[PDB]
Formats: structure tokens, sequence, C-alpha cells
């Protein structure tokens, strides 16, 4: 018996693409649980090494890790040799694992930790306006600031 | 010593030997290279993946240009594993 | 069915014929087709449609005997020519150039020696404006001339 | 995405009215707050 | 990964011979997946100027399909420069005389118009036929999967599908067929 | 002057090289770059196209989880298309508000 | 000189062979290549075989020579024109 | 034949044949009232 | 019995979501190459065994002919170059990592 709605199997009777049956949300959940819980005691254990992580600071996203250095594109109010904190963290990975925040991690999750250790100047850029049997010429010359960051460390807590 | 490696600081000479040295004193089967991985091979530009195998089991994977590049650049990263000096290691702590 | 030979006496009897299977899913429909929910869902890959609905020797069955409906009818032999000239019935003969999706006859088309301004280029017809209406199973349609 | 951001009410533009935009990007490694941010 | 830096280099700019299929297939379907190839756009490390193409071995240029009329209505245009050079020949004559000049002409149309494009196309190889010489065999990686689907014609059905698939129309009893 | 219209057109070239590598590696794990963009927006993950490329070039392991996060995400929005009630959103279709 | 000859497989002869003028008959066809008697640099009247002007009514100095060898619209000249050069 | 834009039956016995891509008026009785599609 | 992709070639991916909700954790391990999926490595009387140490000169033709077969380029970037690019190209360039 052919139920109603029963198509016979033509090239176009079928999507092209395969069926994808979802798993239930039950057991889902709870191998969401073993996994966070396996992530979690490689954490407390320490089962990583070299951290990376991606980073919102002064408009950009920066993918850094240990011992980097960056060069954000202004003045930070902040004396040569000065640790802070990078907050913004948008993922923090290893081998093996990998955290991705919605948007951001949390910060009890993660710790970005930097150092402020060069302000300078940027090479003098050249801006010129050229507009032909108009006579219209003009040339200016800006430098902008800069700062060089070191990432010192990234920390992962325990608190998945 | 922040962003140098094992054989560029320490140079060393037979490799293989060194890590046959090391899996016996540690009594582990002696290493089977074998061809994983290889593209070209009649070019002029081959491309080798070498894996050192210990009991049916992959302790270390290389590349080359040459097959024979290429099992002492496994025998390199087998080193670099087992003597815990790899890249993905865990940074000093300052 | 019916056949007829020649010894000079001709004779003609009746051979065993096929019938429905025996539940459509729709029977309230006329033509095959849409009894059997198939309105926009086949191609000119359906050779066992098809070959259902020819003769042996790859002609087609009039309307007043497949009981098709006439949009129907056309689809399924433009279909059917386009299956004769990809070759898909190769048992389905009379009495090497590859292709698919071939509207017009093969031997009656000139070359495109001159193809216009791209604003009025001329087109190299594939497909079917028959077949135009088939489920798309895609977000963008049909390109019926290339 | 800006129609589902619009959609899901997160602006258009994920630089507008977040905490990815609003959250300050940085403080002393003691944990003092930094000076507020002049955008 | 813990290589050394030349073998890490030689390992990730590394040069592929990529195995690709005629036998029903379209010629710019084939061009587009080859030249994709030939350009290298399939690397995440493709840059214009880090010479970062692959190898692409194209067999069965012999039995390529074109859809609808293009053998007897798409023509190639070439000029011999002289006073009377024009040449247009359709795709069935230049198939005719050439096996492999019709996908060779359609990617060497979608390569990128530089002078890295005839660098690509000494990296094509094509053959009309199922033959292919034992050093290219012996440098193939990866046969990729082939555009068309092969529509099946209607004897190689087995009995399983050929009565899987349901009599849609009764016929009279009476009718000659 | 070339030099000063070629900083618009170094921007634009190098978001440009950043989509031709991202769908590299996004066709390299069977997905295209639309549907790769389009569902870790709906996923709630904001990289851009810049580090995007960058996990796709160093982090191949990073690169595939997200590529499975967002091949998720598709079939989680194609599931809820399909059934059209009120069926439980899908676990990572599920949004986070903020207040 | 060293000339080659397409044959077929049944009539291959072994390297080293004599041939004589008896290799062919009295009544027959045959084809005769050779290079032709150079001539040097000549120009269009002996080369081509072009008209030329004539020699007296008010013609200066032009009497062998190539008159147009184009036309205006195109901005150059045809490959393969007529052109003085080595015979 | 005679080419024409619109084709006609001049006849009882003239007939439409569509040959080599075109429509075609053949008469085998009156052979002037061959026509051929433009 | 579900996998967003297959789960052969790189790593096995183990999508996870935290049980607020707010972070997803991503377990990927790497795959090995299994050693059946491997292949193993392929492998006068009176006078000496002299070295074989002959190198024909060929020609700029034929040798640029010859080194367009081998690496699979054309006959330009064999041809040299001359003085003003062979002096502008830069002998010490800015080296990174
Ligand atoms: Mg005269
Ligand atoms: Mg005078
Ligand atoms: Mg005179
Ligand atoms: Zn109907
Ligand atoms: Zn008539």
């Amino acid at each position: 018996s052919y139920l109603p709605g029963y198509v016979p199997k033509t090239s176009l009777s079928s999507p092209p693409w395969p069926e994808v049956v979802l798993p239930d949300p039950v057991e889902e959940t709870r191998h969401h649980a073993e996994v966070v819980k396996k992530v979690n005691e490689m954490i407390v254990t320490g089962q990583y090494g070299r951290l990376f992580a991606v980073v919102h600071f002064a408009s950009r996203q920066w993918k850094v890790t240990s011992e980097d250095l960056i060069l954000i594109g202004n003045e930070l109010d902040l004396a040569c040799g000065e640790r802070i904190r990078l907050e913004k963290v948008l993922l923090v990975g290893a081998d093996n694992f990998t955290l991705l925040g919605k948007p951001l991690l949390g910060k009890d999750l993660v710790r970005v930790e930097a150092t402020v250790i060069e302000k300078t100047e940027s090479w003098p850029r050249i801006i010129m306006r050229f507009r032909k049997r108009k006579n219209f010429k003009k040339k200016r010359i800006v430098t902008t600031p800069q700062t060089v960051l070191r990432i010192n460390s990234i920390e992962i807590a325990p608190c998945l | 010593m922040t962003g140098k490696e094992l054989f560029e600081m320490w140079k060393i000479i037979n490799p293989m030997g060194l890590l046959v040295e090391e899996l016996k004193k540690r009594n582990v089967s002696a290493p089977e290279s074998r061809l994983t991985r290889q593209s070209g091979g009649t070019t002029a530009l081959p491309l080798y993946f070498v894996g050192l195998y210990c009991d049916k089991k992959l302790i270390a994977e290389g590349p080359g240009e040459t097959v024979l590049v290429a099992e002492e650049e496994a025998a390199r990263v087998a080193l670099r594993k087992l003597y815990g000096f790899t890249e993905n290691r865990r940074p000093w702590n300052y | 069915f019916r056949e007829v030979v020649e010894t000079t006496i001709i004779e003609g009897r009746i051979t065993a014929t096929p019938k429905e299977s025996p539940n459509p899913p729709n029977p309230s429909g006329q033509c095959p087709i849409c009894r059997w929910n198939l309105k926009h869902k086949y191609n000119y890959d359906d050779v066992l449609l098809l070959s259902q609905f020819i003769r042996p020797h790859g002609g087609m069955l009039p309307r007043k005997i497949t009981g098709l409906c006439q949009e129907e009818h056309r689809k399924i032999e433009e279909c059917v020519k386009m299956a004769h000239r990809a070759g898909l019935l190769p048992n389905h003969r009379p009495r090497q150039l590859n292709r698919y999706l071939t509207r017009w006859a093969p031997g009656s088309v000139k070359p495109i020696y001159k193809k216009g301004p791209r604003w009025n280029r001329v087109r190299m017809p594939v497909g079917s404006p028959l077949l135009r209406d088939n489920v798309c199973y895609s977000r963008t349609p049909w390109k019926l001339y290339h | 995405g800006g129609q589902w951001r619009l959609q899901q009410g997160l602006a258009a533009n994920p630089s507008g009215y977040g905490p990815l935009t609003e959250l300050p990007d940085w403080s002393y490694a003691d944990g003092r707050p930094a000076p507020p941010m002049k955008g | 990964s813990s290589f050394s830096r030349a073998p890490q280099q030689w390992a990730t700019f590394a040069r592929i011979w990529y195995l690709l299929d005629g036998k029903m297939q379209p010629p710019g379907k084939l061009a587009a997946m080859a030249s994709i190839r030939l350009q290298g756009l399939h690397k995440p490390v493709y840059h214009a100027l880090s010479d970062c193409g692959d190898h692409v071995v194209i067999m069965n240029t012999r039995h390529i399909a074109f859809s609808g009329n293009k053998w007897e209505q798409k023509v190639y245009s070439s000029h011999t420069g002289y006073p009377g050079g024009f040449r247009q020949v359709t795709a069935a004559q230049l198939h005719l005389r050439d096996p492999v000049a019709i996908v060779k002409l359609a990617i060497y149309g979608m390569l990128p118009k530089n002078l890295h494009r005839r660098t690509m196309m000494e990296r094509l190889h094509l053959f009309p036929d199922e033959y292919i010489p034992e050093d290219i065999l012996k440098n193939l990686v990866e046969e990729l999967p082939q555009p068309r689907k092969i529509p099946k014609r209607l004897d190689e059905y087995t009995q399983e599908e050929i009565d899987a698939f349901p009599r849609l129309w009764t016929p009279p009893e009476d009718y000659r067929l | 002057v070339k030099c000063t219209k070629a900083r618009y057109l170094k921007k634009k070239n190098m978001r440009t090289l950043w989509i031709n590598r991202i769908t590299a590696a996004s066709q390299e794990h069977g997905l295209k770059y639309p549907a790769l963009i389009g569902n870790l927006v709906k996923c709630q993950v904001e990289l851009n196209r810049k580090v995007l490329a960058d996990l796709a070039i160093y982090e191949p392991k990073t690169f595939k989880s997200l590529a499975a996060l967002a091949s998720r995400r598709r079939h989680e929005g194609f599931a809820a298309a399909l059934g059209d009630g009120k069926e439980p959103e899908g676990i990572f279709s599920r949004v986070v508000q903020y207040h | 000189t060293v000339k080659i000859f397409n044959i077929t497989d049944n009539a291959a002869i072994k390297p080293g062979t004599p041939l004589y003028a008896a290799h062919f008959r009295p009544g027959q066809y045959v084809d005769v290549t050779a290079k032709t008697i150079g001539k040097g640099f000549q120009g269009v009247m002996k080369r081509w075989g072009f008209k030329g002007q004539p020699a007296t009514h008010g013609q200066t100095k032009t009497h062998r020579r190539p008159g147009a060898v184009a036309t205006g619209d195109i901005g150059r000249v045809w490959p393969g024109t007529k052109m003085p050069g080595k015979m | 034949f005679k080419n024409k834009t619109v084709l006609k039956k001049r006849c009882k016995d003239c007939y439409l044949v569509k040959r080599r891509g075109r429509w075609y008026v053949y008469c085998k009785t009156h052979p002037r009232h061959k026509q051929r599609q433009m | 019995t579900y996998s967003p992709l297959p789960d052969d070639y790189n790593c096995n991916v183990e999508l996870a979501l935290t049980s607020d909700g707010r972070t997803i954790v991503c377990y990927h391990p790497s795959v090995d190459i299994p050693y059946e999926h491997t292949k193993p490595i392929p492998r006068d009387q009176v006078l000496k065994t002299r070295l074989e140490e002959k190198v024909e000169h060929l020609e700029e033709g034929p040798m640029i002919e010859q080194l367009s077969k081998m690496f699979f380029t054309t006959k330009h970037r064999w041809y040299p170059h001359g003085r003003y690019h062979r002096c502008r190209k830069n002998l010490n360039p800015p080296k990174d990592r």
C-alpha cells in the first residue's frame, strides 16, 4: 500500500542533497556535558601548551600567542614597560581543544596579559592631491602615533 | 633561546641513530620507516612524507624532497617529541 | 498487446499485457502522471518512465491511449527526443559526438558564425521551455539559453 | 549577516552598541579599571 | 608541527598532481575545476605571486559531452593574419581534428589573462584516451570527482529497480504497439 | 597620488585575498564561503575575515571545528525551516541575549 | 646532400647500399626537387612581376617601384604583402 | 520555391512540413505553390 | 551517528556547548595515518669503478628547452636579465621569522 504522497524514484523526485537527521536534544545534552567535562579535566591536569587567542583590541582582532609583538596605531595613555590585561578575547585555543565565546569569552575563563614596550611614531605618510588642467595640487605629510605591545601570557582556568 | 629550534641550537649528525638508541634505552621496538604520503616522484620537485612507526603505531612523520631527507626529518621530529622540545610546547614562564 | 504475423495468412493475437501498480497515491488524478504525483518531477533522464510511454522502435504512443493530458504529452515528447539524442535508449532503435539536453535535431542547426553584441547575443539553446516548470531544488533557476 | 542581526535586535553592524564595542579593551594588570575610551 | 624550516616550507609550497576524467563530462565544468587547481585557488596559502599552482592531468578529452547543440552551433574563430586568414570551425570539426583542443581552449579562456597563464598551461596535461604515460601515472594524487552524474541509459537498470518503478498506465489489450 | 589612492586599494585587495583564502579552506572542508560566514554570524562568532584566513593557514584543526560549527548551524536552520512549527530551537541556534 | 624519402615498410633497403639510374624506367613520371637559381635582392618588377610605372609623361623618380602597399584605413601593412626581397 | 514570411496553403493538396528547422509548403500537384519560410 | 564533517582526514571534531550556553567548546584530537594505509620505503672486474663524470655542454636553446621541460615552466624565466635589474635587486632583504 503506497502512502498518500508517495512519489516514485525519479531524478527530480527527491532533493539532491542527502537527508540529515540531527541527534535528539536529550542525549545530545548529556554528550555535551561529557565533552565539556573532558575538556575541563584536560585544563585541570594541564594537557596543553602554547595557547593562542583571538583578541579584540583597538577596533581590530589580533591572533596572538605568548611572546608576541603587535603594533597598535594609536597612543594608549600608558608608560613604557607597563603590564595590562587584554580582556576582549573572542577565541582561545590550543592543540586538541579550542574555546569559542559568544562573542566574548568569560573573564573568569581566559586572561591575556600584554606589556606596553614601545611608544613611537610611524614613518611619514604622504597625502598628495592632483587635478589636471585645474591647477589643483596639495601636499600634506602625516605621522600617526604607534604603540608596540608585547603579548606576554595567555592563561586559561577551569571554569567550564 | 626563545625563538629557535633544537637542531638549530644543538647540532647533531645521525638523528636516526640517536632515536634508536633512545628507544632501546626506553625499551620500545625499533622504528620502521614508511612512505606515508607522496607527490611527484618522477619530477624534479617531489614531496615525500615519511612516517616512523613503533609496534604498528605512528610516532613521527616528516617531509622532504627525497625519501632519505624525509626519513631523517622524521627522525628529528621523533627526537623532538620524545625530548619534549616541540614547537607547540608550553612557553617559558617569566 | 496485439501482434500480427504474415506467413499468405496474416493473423493477429493478444499477448500478455501489463496493468497498473495496484494503489496510486493520488487516485483522484486524471492523467497517469497526475495520479502518480509526478507533475513536475521528471527530466530527460527518467528513461524508465519514458520507456513506459514509448513504442518499441523509438516512436511514441498517442494521447487517447496513453491517457496523458496535452501538457504532459508534449513534455514527454520533448524528454523522449532528448533521451534519444543523448543515447539513453539503446534498445528502442529505428527499423560519434556526445550529447545531452539536445533540443533541436543535430543535423538542422547552423553554426553561429556571427555572435551579436553582448546586448543582442545569439544564445545556444539548452533544455526545454516545456521543462521550464520542473521543481528546481536550487536557488538559481534553469538556464535555458547558453 | 546584517538582516539576521536586525532580526535578533543586535544592530546590524557588529560594531554597533554591542558588548564587543562598548566594553573596555583593556585594564591594568593588578585589576584597576582603565580610563574611559574617547569613542 | 615541529618540522625544520626548510622541510616545512617545502611541504607547504609543494606541488600536487591531480587527476581528472573526461567521459561524458562538460568541457566547461572540467575547465572550471581544472583552472581553480591550476591557479592554486584551492590553497589557503594562495597568493598571485607565490607560484602556488598544481599539475592537472585530464584524460578522456575525446569523450567530452556538450549540452544542447553546441557541437554544431559553437564556433571557434582563428585568424592566420594574411589577408584571408579568418577561419571559423565548429566544435565538431575542431574535436575531430584535435581531440584536446576544446578542453585546452576552455581552460585557456578561464585562466587569468596574465604572463602566468602560459606557465599554468605548461602545467596542464591533456590526454585524449585512457592512456597516460607512466611518469605521469606515478606522479598522480587524488582523482578528483566528476562534475556530472552519468545519467544511466535504460538497459543497465537492473530488474530490481525496473520492477520497483511502478507501471503508470494500463494498456488496452487490443493495441498493436 | 598613486600612493594616496593605493591606500584604499590596499585595504580592498587585502579583503579580497582573505575572501579567496577562506573560500579555499571552506571548499577544502566541503563548505562554501557564504554558508561559512552566514552560519558563523548565526552562531554569534564574530571572527573577521583576517583572523579567519589566519586560522585557515595556521590552525587547520580550529578551522575544521569552525567549519563543522557552521555546517551544524546550517543543518539546524534547514531543520527549523522544514519543521516550521514550535519544535525546540536547536542547541547551537540559541541566541545569547544581552541587556 | 642527404635527403629523406618517405617509404612504406615493405620497401626498406639496407643502409650503405648503392643506388643507380636504373632504379627508374623509361616512360615514367617523377618529381624533381631542388634549390632554384638565387637572384638576390630584387624589386617588385622582377620578383613578383608588377607592372611598374611609365617611363615618360612627367614621372619623377618612380618607374620600377611598388605603388600603394595597403589602404589608408588600416594603419599597417598586411602580412604577405608583396615587397622587394630575396629571390 | 518562393520565400515567404507567412506561409499559405494555396490548394487542398498543399502541405506544411517543418524540414531542416524551417517551415515549408510543398505541393505535389501544383509545384508553383512551393514556399519556404524565411 | 551524526557528524557535521567526515572524521577521517584531519581531526575528530566534537562540538559542545556549556551549561550556561555562553561558550562553545571544540575538542579536536588529531587523526593519525594507519599502518595498513602507509607504504613501505622503496629499495669493472679489472679496472676501478671510476666516476662517470660527463657534463655535456648544451647551447642556450637546447639548455633552456631542457630546463623548461624539467621544471614545467616557459623559456622566459631562464632567459637572462640585464644590469639595470641585476643592480636594482636588493641583496640584503629584510627577513622576519
Ligand atoms: Mg613599363
Ligand atoms: Mg621634381
Ligand atoms: Mg626619370
Ligand atoms: Zn495532467
Ligand atoms: Zn498547391
